[PDB]
C-alpha cells in the first residue's frame, strides 16, 4: 500500500506548490516536470516515526509510535501506529 | 478431603472465553498479533480468492449518507483551499522580506487577490462543491478520518461515484420512465445496459435501470412448469432431504428460473398427495 | 484416566480417552447394557429367578416386586407448579397465534437431531461394537457473518473413538473447501478447474500443545511449521510444542480436556474450534452404522447472499471496482451479471473484477 | 452529595498535568536569547519585564541578568519602572 | 433568579446561573458529623440555631474560544442556612397532630 | 537475629572537577538522555553493574541503582572514563556514598497498631497515605518501613554497618508483635 | 520539521530539486518552500492516509535523547505487519 | 497548613475527617495535606491516636442514610473482622466501606458500592477488595440479634 | 420453568412418610398425578428438552450427600419419570464415570441393607439401558445436607467412650 | 456572589479552572441571617450604626 500513499503525497506538493509556482513565475510545465522527475527518482534500515510514548520498566522498553516510515530491507514500509517491545 | 474440596473452591473463584480462540487463535502475550501469514495463505491469496472479511457486506444506514456527503464536502473545500493558503503565507512571507515598497504594492495586490480567491471558494454553493461524480478524493483520508474506519477507502469510493452522488436521480419512477426502460431494453435488446441509462433521458446509473427493468421483468420467472423441472426437483428434494422442511432455498439455488415460492408450491400441489 | 473436573462446569483435566473407554468397558463387562439389541409367561419365570439371584431373595419375593413395581392425552388438569406455567403458556398461545404450525427453524435442529438416530446397518458387518465411544464434538463455524463474532454458530458431529481422524477432517463441511479460485474479468463462461479443497488439502488439528498434521495427500505441507518456527524463538506464551502425523492417529488416542478450544485449520487461513462437548459410550436408539458416522448433526442454517439487483436467485458472482456497483463487494446472480458486463459477445464493459461465489448459506 | 471526599480536585489536576506537559522553562544560550530579545524591541519601543518573560520564555533570573548588563530600568511616575532594551 | 449571572473572563469564559433554590428539614450535624432533624425543643435545650440547610441549583457553562461550550450543573449546592420559624411550613411541627406535639415534648 | 538484609540500591557521589557541556555528552554517549526542559542532567545507564549515574554540568556525578559499595566505585570510575573519552578532563575526587538501601523480610504478618501504640515517638504509621508503618531510629539514623507481611525496608544508611545494626535493634522489637 | 526528508521518498525530492536547481531554471527558494510544503503534506498524509498495524520485538542495545528525539538501535527484532512478518538484523529507529 | 491543622484537630477530638474529606472542603490536595500533615506532628512534637473503622461508621451510615440497626451491624462487622484480621494492612476507611456495604447488603436498605464509596471517598474497587475478604466469614461477622433481610448465604456475589 | 419445585415435593412427601415401600411412591405418583407432568401440547422439541432436563433434576437429586431416603425417592423418580415419556426415542439418563463408582456400592448396600424394592428398580433401570455413560456429567463447552458432626459423633460413638471410661 | 466572583476571578486568572464549591462561603448566608436574629441589630454588623434596633426581642 506504500506507492498508493506515495501517489497521494506527490499530487498534494503539487496541487500545494502550483499557486507557489504560478506566483513566482515558474510555468506549470517546470512544475510537472519537477514531478515526473520526482516519480522517476522514486525507482541500513531506519525508522523515522512520532514516539506516542515511550516507557522504561529497569529493562522492558514499551515503545507507542506514531506515523512513520521504515526501511525494513532496502524495501520501505509505513505504519500508522506502532507497539513495539525490547529488551537491554 | 475438605481442604481438597476448599482449593477447589478457591481455584473456581481464580478460574478465556471462546472469544479469545478466533481467527486469530495463537495470540501472544508480549503482543495481541498472532502466528505470521501461513504458506498456504499466501499461494491462496495469490491465484486470487475472497476471504471471508473481504466479502462481509454490510447494508448503508441512513446516517452514514449524510456523513460522506459532509465528508466529500469538507475535503473537496479543503483540497481547494490548501493551494490558496500556501499561495498567501508564500506572498506574506514574501513581503516580510522584500524591502521594496513598489515591489510590495505589487505584492499586496496579489494578497488581495488571493483573499478574494479564498473568499469565492468559502461561499463556493453545494452543487460546485459535489463534483462531476467521477472527481477523486482522499477516500483512505475519509475513511480515517470522517469514518472511524467501519468502511474501506474503496467501498466508499465506488458507494458515492455510482449510488450515493446526487447527480444520480433517486426519485420514483413515472409511468413514462418505465415505458421509456422497457421500450430501450427492446430495442437495444436486454443487454446493454449503460447505453440504456444513458439513452433513457434521466441520470440513473445502469444498475438501478436494470432494476427496474428486473422488477417487471416476465422473462426473469419461467411460470409454467414442466415435467424435467419436475423430476429435477423430487431428485433434489431426496438429495437434501431431512425429514419434514425441505430447506428450498438450496434447492432453488440448484434450479433455473424458479424461485423458493413456486417450488413450495409445486411441492405441495402436484407432488405429493394431499 | 479419570473425567476430573478442571473447573466447575467449563472445562475438566486433559485424560486420556482410551483409558476412559477401557475404564468404562471393564466395569461394564458382563453387567452392562453393552447389548445394541433392541428389546422384543415362561419369560417371567426367568425374570423372577435371575432377580432373585441378584438381589438374594426368594421366587416369591421376585415375583412380588415385580407385580408392584409394574409400569404406573393433551388436556391437564388439577394443576401443579410445571404444569401450572406450561397450561398458562399454552392459553397465552392460544389468544396469540392463530397458526400453531411448528416454526420452520425449530424443525430444522429438530430433523437434524433425529436424521439417522435408529437407523441400523444395512449391511451388519460394519456395525459398531460395544464400548465404541462416541464423543460428540462440535466444530465452530468460521466467521463469515458479522452475527458470528457475537454468537458462535457451530456444527455438531458424532465422531467416532476408532474414527481415525484424517476421517473427521474428510468430513467436516466447510465451504473453504470450495470457492474456486482466479479471477474471470474477460471469462464469463470458464470451466472450473479446481476447488480450495483439491488444491491445497494440507490441514492441521492442535491439541493439547501438539499438533496433527494431514501429511497424507503429498501435495499437502506442514502447517503447524510456521507456529513452531515463533514459538521457538521469541517465546510469546506457549512455551513448549509438539507435532504428530495426523494420519495414524486415531480417536481415543489423545489425551485431551472436555469444553476446551482445540484448532481445525484447514486451507491455510480458515480456522476451526474443536471443543469437546461429551464423551459417552455407544448405546443403541441411534444409528450403530460406520458408513454415515461422522453424522453432523446440527448445522446453523445460515442466511443466503441474494443477487443484487434482483431478489429471485443466489449469488453466483462477486464483483468488486465495478463500473455499476453501487457497493464495493457486490453479489450478482448469473443472469443479471451476464447482463450488466459481457454483452454481445461476452467481452468486457467498462471494468470489473469478477470472482465465483459459492453462496455459503447455501452450501456446507 | 455535596463536598464529596476526593484525593485531588480536578481543576487541580488538570493544572498540574498542563504544568508537567508544558515543563519548566529551559536556559538558552545568550546569543540566542539576544537576537530574540531585540527582534522583540522592533515591535515595541517599551516592554514590560512580566510580558516580556513571555516572548523570550526564559527563566526570569536569567532573562533579567541578560537584560541588566544591556538593558536599563527608567523609572515612570505614571505607572511605574520598567526595562528599556535600548543599550543607551 | 434575579440576581444576575455572573460572568468571568480573564481567553476562557465562564458563567454561574443559580437555577433553584432547595430547603431541607431543620438539620443538626453531631460532632461525628452525622446529620440528624432538630427538634426545636432539643434546640432550647442544646442552644443550637434552628435552621434549615439551603441548596441552590447552579450551572456552570464555559466558552473556551474553540466553538465548543462545555455546561455542567451543580445540583443542590449549600450555599447556607436559613432559621426556621416555628409551626410555618418549613418547620418541623408543620402538619403534626396534636397528638404527635407532646410526643416532642412540644405544647 | 538470624535474618542479614540485602542491599538494593547505593547513591554515591564522585566529583570530576571540570566543567562539562550536556548537549556534548548527550550526543556524543552511547545511553545518555537529557531532556533539559524536564532536568537538567545527563541520565547515562550501563548494564553490567546496571547503573544509572546523573551527571551535572558543574562535573558532580551521582551512581544510583548499584547493589554494592565496590559495586558502586566500579560503575562510578566506568562513567568517569566515559566521560574522559568524550573529551575532558575528568577526574575522580572525593567518591563518597550518600545513602545505602536495604531490605529484609522476618517471615511473619505483624501487628501494626501494636507497635504504633508502644513507639508512638518514633513511627508515623498512617495507612491511608503509605501502609506501611515509618520507624525511625534514632541511635542509627536510619528510617525503616515496616509492612504487615514482615517486609522491612531499612534505608538513609551511609555504611553497612549502619543498615545491620539497625535492623538487629529493629529486630526483637518486631519479635514482640508477631501477628 | 527535517524528520521525514531522509527515505526514499524525502531523498527523491532532494535529488530532484538538486537536478533541477543544477539546470538553472528554478530559484534554491522555490526549492526550499517546496520542501517546507513536501514536509507539511508528509506529516498530514502520512497520518491519515494509512491503518495497518505493526508490533515488533527486538533487544534495545543503544538508546539516546537529546533535545526531544528518541535514536534506538535495536538488534536482531521482527516486525509483524498486519498479515507478514519481517526480520531485520539491526535497525535505528529515530523517534520525534 | 491550615488544613492539615483542621485535620489534626478532627483526631485530637475524637471525630476524625479522611484526608480526602479535608481536600474536598480544602483547594489544598491530599498529598500536600498529608505532608503537612506529617511536618505539624513533627514541629508540635505530638501524636493522633491511630484510626479505627468504628471512627468513620457513624457520618458515613448517617450520610447513605442507613438505619441505626445498619450502623449497629456495620460497626460490629468492620471492628470484627479487624479483629479476626481478614483485611490485614487496609486502610480503616477501606474496610469500613466494606462493612458498610456488607451490612446494607443484608438489611432492607441496600446502597451500591459506588454510593458508599462516593460517601467513603473509596472506589468501589477497593470496596470490591475488602468486601471479598471479609465475605467468606460473614455470619461470624454479624451480630447475633441481627435481622437479616436478604440471608446471609444469598449475599451479593462478587 | 417450576419443575424443580414439584419434583422437591415429591422427594419431600415421600422423605416424609420415611418409606422405601414403592408402593408409597405409587400412591404419591397417583395423587399428585405425574401421569401427567408430561403431558400437554408440545411438538417435539420442548418435550424432549424438558425430559432431558427432568432426567437431570431427579439424577442430580440421587447422588450423595443427599439423604439415604431422598436417594431413594430419586431413583423411584427417574424410574417413574424414564417409564413415562412421549417421545418415541425414550431419554436416557446421563452417568457419570465417578458417580457410577458410587452408585455401585450403593446399589450393594441396598441389595444389603434389605430394600429389595429400590434395588429390585434400579436393576430394572440398568435392564431396560436407561443409561447414557458419559464422561463428564450432562454436556461440556466453553438441599439436605449430610452432618459431618453425626460421621464424628455418633450414639454408637459416646456409647464406646463411655463404655471404655 | 461577591466572594464567589472574587474567588473564581484569582483561580481563572492564573489559568486554571476553579473549583464551584470551594468558591461558595456558606458563612455568609448563615451567620448573616442568625446575627440579625440573635442581636436584633437590623442589617449589618459593620454597618451597625444605621441599623434598625429593637427588630428581634427574645419571646
Ligand atoms: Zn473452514
Ligand atoms: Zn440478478
Amino acid at each position: 500500500t506504500v506507492p498508493k500513499l506515495y501517489r497521494s503525497v506527490i499530487e498534494d506538493v503539487i496541487n500545494d506548490v502550483r499557486d507557489i509556482f504560478l506566483d513566482d513565475g515558474v510555468d506549470e510545465q517546470v512544475l510537472m516536470e519537477l514531478k515526473t522527475l520526482w516519480e522517476n527518482k522514486l525507482m541500513e534500515n531506519v525508522v523515522v516515526c512520532q514516539y506516542d510514548k515511550i516507557h522504561r520498566s529497569k529493562n522492558k522498553w514499551k515503545f507507542h509510535l506514531k506515523d512513520g516510515i521504515m526501511n525494513l530491507n532496502g524495501r520501505d514500509y509505513i505504519f500508522s501506529k506502532a507497539i513495539g517491545d525490547a529488551e537491554w | 478431603q475438605n481442604r481438597e474440596q476448599q482449593e477447589e473452591l478457591m481455584r473456581d473463584l481464580a478460574g478465556t472465553y471462546m472469544g479469545h480462540f478466533m481467527k486469530p487463535y495463537f495470540k501472544d502475550k508480549v503482543t495481541g498479533v498472532g502466528p505470521p501469514a501461513n504458506e498456504d495463505t499466501r499461494e491462496k491469496a495469490a491465484q486470487g480468492i475472497k476471504a471471508f472479511e473481504e466479502l462481509l457486506v454490510t447494508k448503508w444506514k441512513n446516517w452514514e449518507k449524510a456523513l460522506l456527503r459532509k465528508s466529500v464536502v469538507s475535503d473537496r473545500l479543503q483540497r481547494l483551499l490548501q493551494p490558496k493558503l500556501l499561495k498567501l503565507e508564500y506572498l506574506h512571507q514574501k513581503q516580510s522580506k522584500v524591502s521594496s515598497e513598489l515591489e510590495r504594492q505589487a505584492l499586496e495586490k496579489q494578497g488581495r487577490e488571493a483573499e478574494k480567491e479564498i473568499q469565492d471558494i468559502n461561499q463556493l454553493p453545494e452543487e460546485a462543491l459535489l463534483g462531476n461524480r467521477l472527481d477523486s478524493h482522499d477516500w483512505e483520508k475519509i475513511s480515517n478520518i470522517n469514518f472511524e474506519g467501519s468502511r474501506s477507502a474503496e467501498e466508499i469510493r465506488k458507494f458515492w461515484q455510482n449510488s450515493e452522488h446526487p447527480s444520480i436521480n433517486k426519485q420514483e419512477w413515472s409511468r413514462e420512465e418505465e415505458e421509456r426502460l422497457q421500450a430501450i431494453a427492446a430495442a437495444h435488446g436486454h443487454l446493454e445496459w449503460q447505453k440504456i441509462a444513458e439513452e433513457l433521458g434521466t441520470s440513473r446509473s445502469a444498475f438501478q435501470c436494470l432494476q427496474k427493468f428486473q422488477q417487471h421483468n416476465k422473462a426473469l420467472k419461467r411460470k409454467e412448469w414442466t415435467e424435467e423441472e419436475d423430476r429435477m426437483l423430487t431428485q433434489l428434494v431426496q438429495e437434501m432431504r431431512v425429514g419434514s422442511h425441505i430447506p428450498y432455498r438450496r434447492i432453488v439455488y440448484y434450479m433455473e428460473g424458479r424461485d423458493s415460492m413456486q417450488l413450495i408450491y409445486r411441492w405441495t400441489k402436484s407432488l405429493d398427495p394431499g | 484416566n479419570f473425567p476430573e473436573y478442571e473447573l466447575p462446569e467449563l472445562n475438566t483435566r486433559a485424560f486420556h480417552v482410551g483409558a476412559f473407554g477401557e475404564l468404562w468397558r471393564g466395569r461394564l463387562r458382563g453387567a452392562g447394557d453393552l447389548s445394541l439389541r433392541e428389546p422384543p409367561a415362561a419369560d417371567s419365570d426367568r425374570e423372577d429367578a435371575a432377580v432373585a439371584r441378584d438381589l438374594d431373595c426368594s421366587l416369591e419375593a421376585a415375583a412380588e416386586l415385580r407385580a408392584v413395581c409394574g409400569l404406573d392425552v393433551i388436556p391437564e388438569n388439577t394443576d401443579l407448579v410445571t404444569l401450572g406455567v406450561r397450561k398458562r403458556f399454552l392459553e397465552h398461545r392460544e389468544e396469540t397465534i392463530t397458526i400453531d404450525r411448528a416454526c420452520r427453524q425449530e424443525t430444522f435442529v429438530y430433523e437434524m437431531e433425529s436424521h439417522a438416530i435408529g437407523k441400523k446397518p444395512e449391511n451388519s458387518a460394519d456395525m459398531i461394537e460395544e464400548g465404541e465411544l462416541i464423543l460428540s464434538v462440535n466444530i465452530l463455524y468460521p466467521v463469515i457473518f458479522h452475527k458470528h463474532k457475537e454468537h458462535k454458530p457451530y456444527q455438531t458431529m458424532l465422531v467416532l473413538g476408532s474414527q481415525k481422524l484424517t476421517q473427521l477432517r474428510d468430513s467436516i463441511r466447510c465451504v473453504s473447501d470450495l470457492q474456486i479460485g482466479g479471477e474471470f474479468s474477460n471469462t464469463p463462461d470458464q470451466a472450473p478447474e479446481h476447488i480450495s479443497k483439491d488444491l491445497y488439502k494440507s490441514a492441521f488439528f492442535y491439541f493439547e500443545g501438539t499438533f496433527y498434521n494431514d501429511k497424507r495427500y503429498p501435495e499437502c505441507r506442514d502447517l503447524s511449521r510456521t507456529i513452531i518456527e515463533w514459538s521457538e524463538s521469541h517465546d510469546r506464551g506457549y512455551g513448549k510444542f509438539q507435532t504428530a502425523r495426523m494420519e495414524d492417529f486415531t480417536f481415543n488416542d489423545l489425551c485431551i480436556k472436555l469444553g476446551f478450544p482445540y484448532l481445525y485449520c484447514h486451507q491455510g487461513d480458515c480456522e476451526h474450534v474443536i471443543v469437546i462437548t461429551d464423551i459417552r459410550l455407544v448405546h443403541h436408539d441411534d444409528c450403530l452404522d460406520r458408513t454415515l458416522y461422522p453424522l453432523l448433526i446440527k448445522k446453523h442454517w445460515l442466511w443466503t447472499r441474494k443477487c443484487f439487483v434482483c431478489k429471485m436467485y443466489t449469488a453466483r458472482w462477486v464483483t468488486n471496482n465495478d463500473s455499476f456497483a453501487p457497493e464495493d463487494p457486490c453479489f450478482f446472480c448469473d443472469v443479471c451479471f451476464r447482463m450488466l458486463h459481457y454483452d454481445s459477445e461476452g467481452n468486457k464493459l467498462g471494468e470489473f473484477l469478477a470472482y465465483p461465489y459459492v453462496d455459503p448459506g447455501t452450501f456446507n | 452529595t455535596n463536598y464529596k471526599p476526593v484525593a485531588n480536585h480536578q481543576y487541580n489536576i488538570e493544572y498540574e498535568r498542563k504544568k508537567k506537559e508544558d515543563g519548566k522553562r529551559a536556559r538558552a544560550d545568550k546569543q540566542h536569547v539576544l537576537d530574540m530579545l531585540f527582534s522583540a524591541f522592533e515591535k515595541h519601543q517599551y516592554y514590560n519585564l512580566k510580558d516580556l518573560v513571555d516572548i523570550t520564555k526564559q527563566p526570569v533570573v536569567y532573562l533579567k541578568e541578560i537584560l541588566k548588563e544591556i538593558g536599563v530600568q527608567n523609572v515612570k511616575g505614571i505607572h511605574k519602572n520598567t526595562w528599556e532594551l535600548k543599550p543607551e | 433568579e434575579d440576581a444576575p449571572p455572573i460572568d468571568l473572563q480573564a481567553p476562557p469564559r465562564y458563567l454561574l446561573k443559580f437555577e433553584q433554590i432547595y430547603l431541607s428539614k431543620p438539620t443538626h450535624w453531631e460532632r461525628d458529623g452525622a446529620p440528624s432533624p432538630m427538634m426545636p425543643n432539643e434546640a432550647r435545650l442544646r442552644n443550637l440555631t434552628y435552621s434549615a440547610p439551603l441548596y441552590v441549583d447552579i450551572t456552570k457553562t464555559v466558552i473556551k474560544e474553540g466553538e465548543e461550550q462545555l455546561q455542567t450543573q451543580h445540583q443542590k449546592t449549600f450555599i447556607g442556612k436559613i432559621p426556621i420559624m416555628l409551626r410555618s411550613t418549613y418547620c418541623l411541627l408543620n402538619g403534626l397532630t396534636d397528638r404527635d406535639l407532646c410526643e416532642l415534648n412540644e405544647c | 537475629s538470624g535474618i542479614v538484609p540485602q542491599l538494593q540500591n547505593i547513591v554515591s557521589t564522585v566529583n570530576l572537577g571540570c566543567k562539562l557541556d550536556l548537549k556534548t555528552i548527550a550526543l556524543r554517549a552511547r545511553n545518555a538522555e537529557y531532556n533539559p526542559k524536564r532536568f537538567a542532567a545527563v541520565i547515562m545507564r550501563i548494564r553490567e553493574p546496571r547503573t544509572t549515574a546523573l551527571i551535572f554540568s558543574s562535573g558532580k556525578m551521582v551512581c544510583t541503582g548499584a547493589k554494592s559499595e565496590e559495586q558502586s566505585r566500579l560503575a562510578a570510575r566506568k562513567y568517569a572514563r566515559v566521560v574522559q573519552k568524550l573529551g575532558f578532563p575528568a577526574k575522580f575526587l572525593d567518591f563518597k556514598i550518600q545513602n545505602m538501601v536495604g531490605s529484609c523480610d522476618v517471615k511473619f504478618p505483624i501487628r501494626l497498631e501494636g507497635l504504633v501504640l508502644t513507639h508512638q515517638q518514633f513511627s508515623s504509621y498512617e495507612p491511608e497515605l503509605f501502609p506501611g508503618l515509618i520507624y525511625r531510629m534514632i541511635k542509627p539514623r536510619i528510617v525503616l518501613l515496616i509492612f504487615v507481611s514482615g517486609k522491612v525496608v531499612l534505608t538513609g544508611a551511609k555504611v553497612r554497618a549502619e543498615i545491620y545494626e539497625a535492623f538487629e535493634n529493629i529486630y526483637p522489637i518486631l519479635k514482640g508483635f508477631r501477628k | 520539521y527535517q524528520l521525514y526528508r531522509n527515505t526514499t521518498l524525502g531523498n527523491s525530492l532532494q535529488e530532484s530539486l538538486d537536478e533541477l536547481i543544477q539546470s538553472q531554471q528554478i530559484t534554491p527558494q522555490l526549492a526550499l518552500q517546496v520542501l517546507l510544503q513536501f514536509d507539511k503534506a508528509i506529516n498530514a498524509a502520512l497520518a491519515q492516509r494509512v491503518r495497518n498495524r505493526v508490533n515488533f520485538r527486538g533487544s534495545l542495545n543503544t538508546y539516546r535523547f537529546c533535545d526531544n528525539v528518541w535514536t534506538f538501535v535495536l538488534n536482531d527484532v521482527e516486525f509483524r505487519e498486519v498479515t507478514e512478518l519481517i526480520k531485520v538484523d539491526k535497525v535505528k529507529i529515530v523517534a520525534c | 497548613i491550615a488544613s492539615a491543622c483542621l485535620y489534626i484537630a478532627c483526631r485530637q477530638e475524637g471525630v476524625p475527617r479522611t484526608f480526602k474529606e479535608i481536600c474536598a472542603v480544602s483547594r489544598i490536595s491530599k498529598k500536600e495535606i498529608g505532608r503537612c500533615f506529617k511536618l505539624i506532628l513533627k514541629a508540635l512534637e505530638t501524636s493522633v491516636d491511630l484510626i479505627t473503622t468504628g471512627d468513620f461508621m457513624s457520618r458515613f451510615c448517617s450520610n447513605l442514610c442507613l438505619p441505626k440497626q445498619v450502623q449497629m451491624a456495620a460497626t460490629h462487622i468492620a471492628r470484627k473482622a479487624v479483629e479476626l484480621d481478614l483485611v490485614p494492612g487496609r486502610s480503616p476507611i477501606s474496610v469500613a466501606a466494606a462493612a458498610i456495604y456488607m451490612a446494607s447488603q443484608a438489611s432492607a436498605e441496600k446502597r451500591t458500592q459506588k454510593e458508599i464509596g462516593d460517601i467513603a471517598g473509596v472506589a468501589d474497587v477497593t470496596i470490591r477488595q475488602s468486601y471479598r475478604l471479609i465475605y467468606p466469614r460473614a455470619p461470624d461477622l454479624f451480630p447475633t440479634d441481627f435481622k437479616f433481610d436478604t440471608p446471609v448465604d444469598k449475599l451479593p456475589q462478587l | 420453568p417450576g419443575l424443580q419445585t414439584d419434583c422437591e415435593a415429591l422427594l419431600s412427601r415421600f422423605q416424609e412418610t420415611d418409606s422405601v415401600r414403592f408402593e408409597d411412591f405409587t400412591e404419591l405418583w397417583r395423587n399428585m398425578k405425574f401421569g401427567t407432568i408430561f403431558c400437554g401440547r408440545m411438538r417435539n422439541l420442548e418435550k424432549n428438552m424438558f425430559t432431558k432436563e427432568a432426567l437431570a433434576l431427579a439424577w442430580r437429586y440421587f447422588l450423595p450427600p443427599y439423604t439415604f431416603q431422598i436417594r431413594v425417592g430419586a431413583l423411584y423418580l427417574l424410574y417413574g419419570l424414564y417409564n413415562t415419556q412421549l417421545c418415541q426415542p425414550k431419554q436416557k439418563i446421563r452417568v457419570a464415570l465417578k458417580d457410577w463408582d458410587e452408585v455401585l456400592k450403593f446399589q450393594q448396600d441396598l441389595v444389603n441393607a434389605q430394600h429389595f424394592d429400590a434395588a429390585y428398580i434400579f436393576r430394572k433401570l440398568r435392564l431396560d439401558r436407561a443409561f447414557h455413560f458419559t464422561a463428564m456429567p450432562k454436556l461440556l463447552s466453553y438441599k439436605d445436607p449430610s452432618d459431618r458432626v453425626m460421621k464424628l459423633i455418633t450414639s454408637d460413638v459416646l456409647e464406646e467412650m463411655l463404655n471404655v471410661h | 456572589l461577591k466572594e464567589v466572583r472574587i474567588y473564581a476571578q484569582k483561580f481563572i486568572d492564573r489559568g486554571k479552572d476553579f473549583n464551584l464549591e470551594l468558591a461558595i462561603k456558606t458563612r455568609i448566608i448563615s451567620d448573616g441571617l442568625k446575627y440579625s436574629l440573635a442581636t436584633g441589630n437590623w442589617g449589618d454588623q459593620k454597618k451597625a450604626h444605621q441599623a434598625r434596633a429593637g427588630v428581634s426581642q427574645v419571646l
